Order: C-alpha cells, then sequence, then structure tokens
C-alpha cells in the first residue's frame, strides 16, 4: 500500500477550495456551531471526490453554457436566463450521481463576477466578444443548475448575446446585507423548489467533546456595502489535488497531523485529520489562529481513537 | 511487562535547574509519542512537553523557553531538562507513552525557599 502524505505547502502557499481565494488565516468556532455540509472542497483521504468538488481551481464557483434569452421584468436590473453544462463543454446529465454540475457554488448568496462571451460564428475573420459585471443569486428559485439552467443579472441592459458561448468568472460577493441572503453553511436548492438535493457529500462534525472544526479562512471581496465576509473550507484546493494523486488507502478513521515551524522544526499544535477530509483541534478559544504563515501541516502517523490531542 | 519509571525529582531553590528521566520498557519506543505531564494540587493533569517519532517537540505556553524534552531510542529513556524553576512549577510530574497510553509512577518536584 502507498504511504499517506501531505503536500509541503505553507499557509501562504494555499488557496481556498470553495472560492478562488488565497488562504489568509486558520479559524475555529466552537461557539454558534452550525451544520457543516459544504459540497466544494470535499475529498476523502483516499482520493475520492465528493459533492461538486472538481480539480480545477478556475472551476470553483464557475459556469459555462449559453444564454437563452432576456427575462422580461419590471423589477430593477436586467435578468438573463442561461443554460449550464459541464466545465469541459459536454452537456450536463442530471442522471449522474452528483448534486450539481461540478464547480457549482455550495452556499447561499449573491455571487459577484464577470459574464464573458465569444461568438461561434466568424465575420470577415474574427469572432465578436463582450464582457460585463454580473450577479448570480443561488437562493433564487431560478437558480437550478441541477436542471441545467440558472439565471444571472446585469447592470448592462442590452449588450448580451443569445446562443453564444458564455463563461462566468467568480470575483466575490455583491452584498452581505439582510436581503442578500448570505449564509456560508446554507446549501442552495440545486433543483430549485421542485425537489430536494441528492447525492450530497456527508455532513461534518467533531466526534469527541472539547474538539472543534479547524477551518481554512479566506476573506472575500464585496461589490458594495459594509462588512468583512469570509469563506471557510475544510481542505485547501492543493490538498484536494494531492489526495487525488496519491490515492493512498486510509488505515484509520483519524490521522494525526502537526503544524510545524520549518525554521526551528517545532510543533506548534496538533490536529486530527479525519478520513472524510476535515480537521479538528482541541481548542477552547475562537476566531483566528495566531501562527506563522510559513508554517505547514505535516502528517505524523495514523492513530486510534485512544489518542488525545494536545491543548491548543 | 510494560513499565515507566521516573527519576530525578525532589526539592530545589527557585531559579535553579533540575533534570527528570523516564526509562521505558516493553514498548516500541522509537515509534511511539512520548510526553511529560504535571499535576498541581487542585488542578488537572496538564500536558507540558511532548516529543514525536521525528524528534519534533511541543511545549506549553507557560513552559516554553525554559524546559527541554528529548529522547534516547537506544536506551529507551525519556528526559526533561528543567531550567529556571518557579514556585508555580510545584507539582507531580508524570511521563507517558501517548501512543500506547501507559502512564508512569511520577516523581515530586517542589520549588520553594
Amino acid at each position: 500500500s502507498k504511504p499517506f502524505t501531505l503536500p509541503i505547502l505553507t499557509l501562504g502557499e494555499l488557496t481556498n477550495s470553495r472560492f478562488p481565494l488565497p488562504i489568509d488565516v486558520l479559524y475555529t468556532n466552537p461557539n454558534e456551531s452550525a451544520i457543516v455540509q459544504c459540497q466544494n472542497g470535499r475529498c476523502t483521504l483516499d482520493g475520492e471526490l465528493q459533492g461538486t468538488t472538481q480539480l480545477l481551481p478556475t472551476g470553483i464557483c464557475a459556469f459555462r453554457g449559453k444564454v437563452t434569452q432576456q427575462v422580461q421584468d419590471e423589477h430593477r436590473g436586467t435578468h438573463w436566463n442561461m443554460t449550464v453544462t459541464n466545465l469541459n463543454g459536454t452537456p450536463f446529465d442530471p442522471t449522474e450521481d452528483v448534486p450539481a454540475p461540478l464547480g457549482t457554488p455550495d452556499f447561499s448568496g449573491q455571487i459577484y463576477g464577470v459574464i464573458s462571451q465569444r461568438n461561434t460564428n466568424t465575420v470577415p475573420n474574427l469572432p465578436a466578444n463582450r464582457a460585463h459585471e454580473a450577479v448570480i443569486a443561488t437562493y433564487s428559485p431560478k437558480f437550478t443548475p441541477k436542471l441545467g439552467n440558472i439565471q444571472f443579472s446585469t447592470w448592462e441592459t442590452q449588450d448580451v448575446s443569445s446562443g453564444q458561448p458564455t463563461k462566468f468568472t467568480p470575483v466575490g460577493l455583491a452584498s452581505v446585507d439582510a436581503n442578500s441572503h448570505f449564509d456560508q453553511w446554507t446549501l442552495p436548492s440545486y433543483s430549485g423548489a421542485l425537489t430536494l438535493n441528492m447525492n450530497l457529500a456527508p455532513s461534518v462534525a467533531p466526534v469527541f467533546p472539547g474538539e472543534c472544526l479547524l477551518f481554512f479562512r479566506s476573506f472575500i471581496p464585496l461589490k458594495g456595502g459594509y462588512g468583512n465576509p469570509a469563506i471557510d473550507c475544510l481542505m485547501p484546493q492543493e490538498w484536494v489535488q494531492h489526495l487525488y494523486q496519491e490515492s493512498a488507502p486510509s488505515l484509520s478513521d483519524v490521522a494525526l497531523v502537526r503544524y510545524v515551524n520549518p525554521e526551528t522544526g517545532r510543533t506548534l499544535f496538533e490536529a486530527k485529520l479525519h478520513r472524510n477530509g476535515f480537521l479538528t483541534v482541541a481548542r477552547n478559544s475562537a476566531g483566528p489562529v495566531v501562527a506563522p504563515t510559513n508554517g505547514y501541516f505535516r502528517f505524523d502517523s495514523w492513530v486510534n481513537q485512544f489518542y488525545t490531542l494536545a491543548p491548543m | 511487562q510494560v513499565q515507566l519509571q521516573e527519576s530525578g525529582g525532589g526539592l530545589v531553590q527557585p531559579g535553579g535547574s533540575l533534570r527528570l528521566s523516564c526509562a521505558a520498557s516493553g514498548t516500541i519506543f522509537s515509534r511511539n509519542i512520548m510526553g511529560w505531564y504535571r499535576q498541581a494540587p487542585g488542578k488537572e493533569r496538564e500536558l507540558v512537553a511532548s516529543i514525536y517519532s521525528d524528534r519534533s517537540t511541543w511545549y506549553a505556553e507557560s513552559v516554553e523557553g525554559r524546559f527541554t524534552i528529548s529522547r534516547d531510542n537506544v536506551k529507551n529513556t525519556l528526559y526533561l531538562q528543567m531550567n529556571s524553576l518557579k514556585p508555580e512549577d510545584t507539582a507531580m510530574y508524570y511521563c507517558r507513552d501517548r501512543t500506547l497510553g501507559s502512564w508512569g509512577q511520577g516523581t515530586q518536584v517542589t520549588v520553594s525557599s
């Protein structure tokens, strides 16, 4: 059997797996614990991808398809209907054992990004292009990636073509106010109000008391308004890619990992790397973890559930 | 026949130096994680230092910079150098095989005038 290992990346060399953002700090939250069941950045330790997790960093919260038509409405803004496919270009098959097309956002909110188009037809001999700011509401009833059809809005009121290859590039969030409906741990309704979600990645929770989830925290930009929103992933995208590569069989339900300062070789704190792909620590405090960014996680050994984590 | 025996405990003046040892027997010493605990009267058993298979070390914030833990895989002995002692360090020090879970008898360390 192939020996299990982690990639040797420092905290400043990691990216979020739920949004295309760099990892800023480590984060715990024993208080106000919610049901953690994200779908992006989900990978078991033996290299099995779960939920809507895919390998491309540019595929996270991304969409590719064609704009069908302009939605006529008297409400503010200009809404456009868009059929979505797989990221590679192939049509999305809803009979597949996936909650949504891979890369689909796994939280409620207004995703702020850029819609770009490149025409299929050529005019005497280059295709025309266009790109505008756009917002995608994942809480909307029109947000149905499972049915291969979502809907986005623009400030532009005309310059969007129909039947042309469309790409969505995630930038951040439009707003985090009351009516914005931004909740990090609230899964979107992939099929809308039609039916409930299926083929989801399993929920995540610490088993032993006194232990809490250890998150990789990234701060996400805002189009406007007040706030300092953040996105927490279970594992960075580099870990997802690495675990998929080695495909090492898990010997235990929990693996002990150590956050080591490479300059002095010191172990700052311990952590439990669980089989399904998440970290737990024995910490009482909350908020950001004070630790050098040049520090990295190192796999120590597989352990039984008799082992107790060091106080953090 | 698995037993851990501590040695080198006693009384000493504050700001002095003291060294503790722990001879392990009947274990796969080099593979296991070793650590030093202490227990003050009215307090719980708090982890002080811990050493791993790759000889990496961990220390508590109320100990860092003063104590030093090391291991000898040849003689299967665990050490703990204690420099610049304080009256707050007065407790019962136990050595433990954190991997296997086996404790030791524990020795007494007191620092007063």
